[PDB]
């Protein structure tokens, strides 16, 4: 689709292998903001949102948490507290015709900027002055959308680039998209280091007689540390304690 | 017809376990002792910023949306065959829904069938945040005709839906074979302090803006204070309006004479 | 105003690999995507593949994986389809088609069709038809109009030609689709209407020209002793 | 991919009236950056490559009179033909172009429905000189029967005939607006002397019973 109506796809309940994405050299831009691209196969996410569109090669910078700009203000806004990745690749053969590709369209002439992740499908005549422009376009009345030409001989900046941005839900609510890893059986009553679907730590695990309500996934402490967890694959609650330390 | 919400409209805001503690949370809540509207069958009641809904199987579902005129995605929750149905299509519902309500189910985006959730007072909290429609609920025995029963009970999350629509108004439903009692209140962005009991069950809460006593309980982070004088916050009168003073300059400096100069 | 002439074709044996080449005329070849569309006898349309306007991207069909490759020789205005390891189900007329670059992406609906070949998949000899009469000589007792005809049993490939007395009879000339023998051998009956009172007035000759082997054999259709 | 369900498939409707063919794919093959529904309606007369009728599933292209009309959205689409003519006994198809791999419709073999006809039956014994072939062909000839839902059977002395009794039928015959049928018995001579009577029968809505044309061997 185009930046006028960037397509959003929710994906969940996967086993996502981000290494195949990060290893293929096809992409020109592959930049991750809240995470590290090499460390995506170890974390777990609740959901992940893939936003797809096509733009010019100039404003690939505009897809950024801040970075105010024409498209970044009027078409697609990234929240400042962004956690995710941005993928962009030139796709001139797929989207530039000898006669030119003119069906790709993007927004100008909006009354204001956009909220982060806000969609703008409104195609209404713009008002430059104060005319009550009902379907007219005379010297103050602009139709908000303008297109691209996308000639194969264009410069790099005007060529088509297909862009997809992944936004992760690192919310600790029960995860569904988890990277490729091999769950092992759990050992209790021993100071071991554990990885409960992205929740890393080190301590001694034990059965607990505290009853989670069926919707919690882990229990936390006065300090921002976990003291009880819910085991996947068993839906069982485990107490976590630090394995003993002291002075000498 | 109004009533006062005594200690109702409190839910688990974070889905993370907590035991024998007092925790301070600022979230969309319904203030204690607030005038909730009573209906006894609804005009266009706003969803303006979050809704509490209590009621007392004669009542069947809700209509949610902004314009409800096929121009906007409109959410719908009804029960059929002891089985809840949820839809997010582009409905043109009847002006008086009652099963004629589901008229014109065209151009959908989501559709959902699930196990039923239903004298007894049923309490529900609906909120729309982060493109999600979250619902919290509980069911308790009831013996109240005119009131919204005295007492305390915490609603745990029941469903969250990744909807992502702009919601402004809603209405209830009573299906075919005046009305029963239901109560509507409106959430506010206010800070409470919650008493997670040993079993993790919320058992009490205080609103840090109901009265000065509760503000002290907030600042002390406890439900009991002793004889004394406590300093809680600061009073500050607020500005009434803006004023902008600039000089009488009238010319517009010729930036074009610099930006449109031929030979630099 | 586009003409497509397709080289290649003919009977092929399964397990063999060959190729078609379709020459295009009437337009600018190197700026239009090409399609292969199967027209199977009695099935209809089945998309096969697509090659970009410059030939940059290649897409193949699902049940075609492991079988075909398609290239495009823009110099002589040709589209090449190298087919490999053909199966008996792959007999059809595979029309080459020129796209219109109108959709937002580099693929869209198609307008111009070129008359493809008839690559024929079979592992057997090309057997010429034997012409057989059809005149019961005792069962045509319908008085006014009785159907009597000709048998074209054992013809492969299907190109065939029936003319009755060099086309002298034109009404009721039933030329039927192949009635396939269980061993896959083609046969059909072609018939005309005769008043039984005038059975022997015109001696009937069934003339078949079997285009594959140019079998040019004729046979009488006359009221017999039967 | 995108598997398409096109209904109906066997339109048999008389001349001049309206008709409609709907299409329903699994995917919602549409786009909103350009409110254009990537989908097309094609038709084909037998003997020719098909012809483009509607693009964007709604819009009409030149050379198309109002005998064709495209519409639809979401994942449901309709080709509506307002009036029928004599050249429209053809097969109609739908075709996606939203996303590869491209798919077509199942087809729709439209014909001007004509009144129920009367089936002709003729029989022919094996050709006397043909016995040296190894194949004896006992032929039954049929014309002017419609609707084709009508049963034709070869019986060789009360034994159901299949494999060795094989049948073929042409298209909607122009002369009578009704179908025709050729059904022949293939036998070997060793099998040929192991019977007595050879018969072919045809039953139609106009025939309460299957009418049988038979012969007794040797005559
Ligand atoms: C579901 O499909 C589309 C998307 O909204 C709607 O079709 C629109 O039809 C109107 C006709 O008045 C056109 O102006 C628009 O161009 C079409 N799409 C848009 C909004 O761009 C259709 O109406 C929707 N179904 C319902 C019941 O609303
Ligand atoms: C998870 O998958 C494995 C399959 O090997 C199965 O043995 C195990 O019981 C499953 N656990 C749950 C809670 O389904
Ligand atoms: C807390 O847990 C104990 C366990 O026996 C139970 O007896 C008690 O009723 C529980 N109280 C609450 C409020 O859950
Ligand atoms: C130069 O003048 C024209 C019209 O006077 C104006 O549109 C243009 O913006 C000016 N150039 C710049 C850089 O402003």
């Amino acid at each position: 689709a185009s930046v006028y109506a960037w397509n959003r796809k929710r994906i969940s309940n996967c086993v996502a292998d981000y290494s195949v994405l990060y290893n293929s050299a096809s992409f020109s831009t592959f930049k991750c903001y809240g995470v590290s691209p090499t460390k995506l196969n170890d974390l777990c996410f609740t959901n992940v949102y893939a936003d797809s569109f096509v733009i010019r090669g100039d404003e690939v910078r505009q897809i950024a948490p801040g970075q105010t700009g024409k498209i970044a203000d009027y078409n697609y806004k990234l929240p400042d507290d962004f956690t995710g990745c941005v993928i962009a690749w030139n796709s001139n053969n797929l989207d530039s015709k000898v006669g030119g590709n003119y069906n790709y369209l993007y927004r100008l002439f909006r009354k204001s900027n956009l909220k982060p992740f806000e969609r703008d499908i409104s195609t209404e005549i713009y008002q430059a002055g104060s005319t009550p422009c009902n379907g007219v376009e005379g010297f103050n009345c602009y139709f908000p959308l303008q297109s691209y030409g996308f000639q194969p001989t264009n410069g790099v900046g005007y060529q088509p680039y297909r862009v997809v941005v992944l936004s992760f839900e690192l919310l600790h609510a029960p995860a569904t998209v988890c990277g490729p890893k091999k769950s092992t059986n759990l050992v209790k009553n021993k100071c071991v280091n554990f990885n409960f679907n992205g929740l890393t730590g080190t301590g001694v695990l034990t059965e607990s007689n505290k009853k989670f309500l069926p919707f919690q996934q882990f229990g936390r402490d006065i300090a921002d540390t976990t003291d009880a967890v819910r085991d996947p694959q068993t839906l069982e609650i485990l107490d976590i304690t630090p394995c003993s330390f002291g002075g000498v | 017809a109004y009533t006062n919400s005594f200690t109702r409209g409190v839910y688990y805001p974070d889905k993370v376990f907590r035991s024998s503690v007092l925790h301070s949370t600022q979230d969309l809540f319904l203030p204690f002792f607030s005038n909730v509207t009573w209906f006894h069958d609804n005009p266009v009641l706003p969803f303006n910023d979050g809704v509490y809904f209590a009621s007392t199987n004669i009542i069947r579902g809700w209509i949610f949306g902004t314009t409800l005129d096929s121009k906007t995605q409109s959410l719908l929750i009804v029960n059929n065959a002891t089985n809840v149905v949820i839809k997010v299509c582009e409905f043109q519902f009847c002006n008086d829904p009652f099963f004629r309500v589901y008229s014109s189910a065209n151009n959908c985006t989501f559709e959902y069938v699930s196990q039923p959730f239903l004298k007894n007072l049923r309490e529900f909290v609906f909120k729309n945040i982060d493109g999600y429609f979250k619902i919290y609920s509980k069911h308790t025995p009831i013996n109240l005709v005119r009131d919204l029963p005295q007492g305390f009970s915490a609603l745990e999350p029941l469903v969250d839906l990744p909807i992502g629509i702009n919601i402004t108004r809603f209405q209830t439903l009573l299906a075919l074979h005046g009305a029963a009692a239901y109560y509507v209140g409106y959430l506010q962005p206010r800070t409470f302090l919650l008493k997670y009991n040993e079993n993790g069950t919320i058992t009490d809460a205080v609103d840090c803006a109901l009265d000065p006593l509760s503000e002290t309980k907030c600042t002390l982070k406890s439900f009991t204070v002793e004889k004394g004088i406590y300093q809680t916050s600061n009073f500050r009168v607020q500005p009434t309006e803006s004023i902008v003073r600039f000089p009488n300059i009238t010319n517009l400096c010729p930036f074009g004479e610099v930006f449109n100069a031929t030979r630099f | 105003e586009v003409q497509l002439v397709e080289s290649g074709g003919g009977v092929v044996q399964p397990g063999r690999s060959l190729r078609l080449s379709c020459a295009a005329s009437g337009f600018t070849f190197s700026s239009y995507p090409m399609h292969w569309v199967r027209q199977a006898p009695g099935k209809g349309l089945e998309w096969v593949a697509v090659i970009s306007y410059d030939g940059s991207n290649k897409y193949y069909a699902d049940s075609v994986k492991g079988r075909f490759t398609i290239s495009r020789d823009n110099s002589k205005n040709t589209l090449y389809l190298q087919m490999n390891s053909l199966r008996a189900e792959d007999t059809a007329v595979y029309y080459c088609a020129r796209d219109t670059e109108d959709c937002s992406s580099t693929t869209c609906y198609v307008d111009y069709w070129g008359q493809g070949t008839l690559v024929t998949v079979s592992s057997a000899s090309t057997k010429g038809p034997s012409v057989f009469p059809l005149a019961p000589s005792s069962k045509s007792t319908s008085g006014g109009t009785a159907a009597l005809g000709c048998l074209v049993k054992d013809y492969f490939p299907e190109p065939v030609t029936v003319s009755w007395n060099s086309g002298a009879l034109t009404s009721g000339v039933h030329t039927f689709p192949a009635v396939l023998q269980s061993s896959g051998l083609y046969s059909l009956s072609s018939v005309v209407t005769v008043p039984s009172s005038s059975l022997g007035t015109q001696t009937y000759i069934c003339n078949v020209n079997h285009k594959p082997s140019n079998t040019k054999v004729d046979k009488k259709v006359e009221p017999k002793s039967c | 991919d995108i598997v398409m369900t096109q209904s109906p498939d066997s339109l048999a409707v008389s001349l001049g009236e309206r008709a409609t063919i709907n299409c329903k794919s699994s995917q919602s093959v549409l786009y909103r950056s350009n409110n254009k529904n990537y989908l097309a309606w094609y038709q084909q007369k037998p003997g020719q490559p098909p012809k483009l009728l509607i693009y964007w599933a709604s819009t009409r292209e030149s050379g198309v009179p109002d005998r064709f009309s495209g519409s639809g959205s979401g994942t449901d689409f309709t080709l509506t033909i307002s009036s029928l003519q004599a050249e429209d006994v053809a097969v109609y198809y739908c075709h996606q172009y939203y996303s590869t791999p491209f798919t077509f419709g199942g087809g729709t073999k439209v014909d001007i429905k004509r009144t129920v006809a009367a089936p002709s039956v003729f029989i022919f014994p094996p050709s006397d000189e043909q016995l040296k072939s190894g194949t004896a062909s006992v032929v039954c000839l049929l014309n002017n029967f419609y609707p084709r839902e009508a049963k034709v059977q070869w019986k060789v002395d009360n034994a159901l005939q299949s494999g060795n009794s094989q049948e073929s039928v042409t298209e909607q015959d122009s002369k009578d607006s009704t179908y025709s049928l050729s059904s022949t018995l293939t036998l070997s001579k060793a099998d040929y002397e192991k019977h007595k009577v050879y018969a072919c029968e045809v039953t139609h809505q106009g025939l309460s019973s299957p009418v049988t044309k038979s012969f007794n061997r040797g005559e």
